């Protein structure tokens, strides 16, 4: 029961910082990652 | 406006990692210690930077309401694909022998 | 494509490039070249932060008077101290003398805030005026 | 797609702006008009 | 930079006849073409400097 | 020029590139893109 | 200590080496130290 639906293109999750004076935000953890990237020589 | 909001707001964060909530009198503090220039000089000079900073944004306005040639670069963009496309409509006119 | 590519070798590979979605998202560490059919592949090692938490921070300590700035990172709080650490990741330290320096008055920023800031030298001559105390009972006993 | 659109997350501008004394809004956008586009934008579209 | 050229559409393909010209208008735009992107490269060629 | 706007949209809007007259004429503190048809506007702000 | 900084201790390093830190604050101290005992044995004459 699937078909081909057509939609609106969605730029992605929404989401709305937190900004004011005396907020401030510091990571308390990090992750090392690796990644790739390719091209032609 | 989402490149700006975050700009804004969380400054250089959201580029390398999550975005970091930072205000942005604090993020022109860091921006002036990449340049080799003290913090000092913002907290004092705020009120006059203010000033600066207004003021400069609204010569471009300016600029770009009296001056449309600024634009010029994009407008040939647009003419090089006028010329392109009305020459090669004009080509079914001619002969070719 | 090979001047990028001849680019990325240099900066990524041999040196370190800080400059922002050049060797990959995230702070640059460390790229791995590896040999691959008509081209080449990058392997490169990133820095990227996880979890997250809201502080509260104030541009200035204001203690004697006069203000006080961060020499290497930004004043964070948890409600009841405020703490000194870096932007790249949390390490809370106790405001110093070594860790700030004095600069401008507390009428100049706006948002300063007063604290005590620790000097540590007050300790250490305490340390020696006891010690000297020490000295002084066994010269009477 | 590699110019326009760096990341996949939607950021907004809050409601209550405290900048420390800057104007933002000639490049904020405007909900006002039936496009939205900036102070900025405005003119670069008239322009061209 | 490099070096600056010219080219006349005309004169290089016959000089001195009226003849060919005739013929050549038969065949469109493409000595404004030609020259167009001739000149664009000596302007491109002073941008560099 | 797509690739070189790309360049800057990240070094330039996203981070801080201390490249001598790359981000524009002066210090680069921080850069407002604005979207223009077809193409982008770059405002930088500088210390000069 | 001014070359320095004490962060952590020394069971977290891994290949952490034993040395004397040199305190500059020290022969300071230690040269008013000597001037200042002489009133000691001056309060016992």
């Amino acid at each position: 029961s699937q078909s081909i639906i057509a939609y609106t293109m969605s730029l992605g999750v929404e989401n709305s910082v937190a900004y004011s004076n005396n907020s401030i935000a510091i990571p308390t953890n990090f992750t090392i990652s690796v990644t790739t990237e390719i091209l032609p020589v | 406006s989402a490149l700006l909001a975050g700009t804004i707001t969380s400054g250089w964060t959201f580029g390398a990692g999550a975005a970091l909530q930072i205000p942005f009198a604090m993020q022109m503090a860091y921006r002036f210690n990449g340049i080799g220039v003290t913090q000092n000089v913002l907290y004092e000079n705020q009120k006059l930077i203010a000033n600066q900073f207004n003021s400069a944004i609204g010569k471009i306005q300016d600029s770009l309401s009296s001056t449309a040639s600024a634009l010029g670069k994009l407008q040939d963009v647009v003419n090089q694909n006028a010329q392109a496309l009305n020459t090669l409509v004009k080509q079914l006119s001619s002969n070719f022998g | 494509s090979a001047n990028l590519a001849a680019t990325k070798m240099s900066e990524c590979v041999l040196g370190q490039s800080k400059r922002v979605d050049f060797c990959g998202k995230g702070y640059h560490l460390m790229s791995f070249p590896q040999s691959a059919p008509h081209g080449v592949v990058f392997l490169h090692v990133t820095y990227v932060p996880a979890q997250e938490k809201n502080f509260t921070t104030a541009p200035a300590i204001c203690h004697d008077g006069k203000a006080h700035f961060p020499r290497e990172g930004v004043f964070v709080s948890n409600g009841t101290h405020w703490f000194v650490t870096q932007r790249n990741f949390y390490e809370p330290q106790i405001i110093t003398t070594d860790n700030t320096f004095v600069s401008g008055n507390c009428d100049v920023v706006i948002g300063i805030v007063n604290n005590t800031v620790y000097d540590p030298l007050q300790p250490e001559l305490d340390s020696f005026k006891e010690e000297l105390d020490k000295y002084f009972k066994n010269h009477t006993s | 797609q590699e110019v326009f659109a760096q990341v996949k997350q939607i950021y907004k501008t809050p409601p209550i702006k405290d900048f420390g004394g800057f104007n933002f809004s000639q490049i904020l956008p405007d909900p006002s008009k039936p496009s939205k586009r900036s102070f900025i934008e405005d003119l670069l579209f008239n322009k061209v | 930079s490099m070096t600056k050229t010219s080219v006349d559409c005309t004169m290089y393909i016959c000089g001195d006849s009226t003849e060919c010209s005739n013929l050549l208008l038969q065949y469109g735009s493409f000595c404004t073409q030609l020259n167009r992107a001739l000149t664009g490269i000596a302007v491109e060629q002073d941008k560099n400097t």
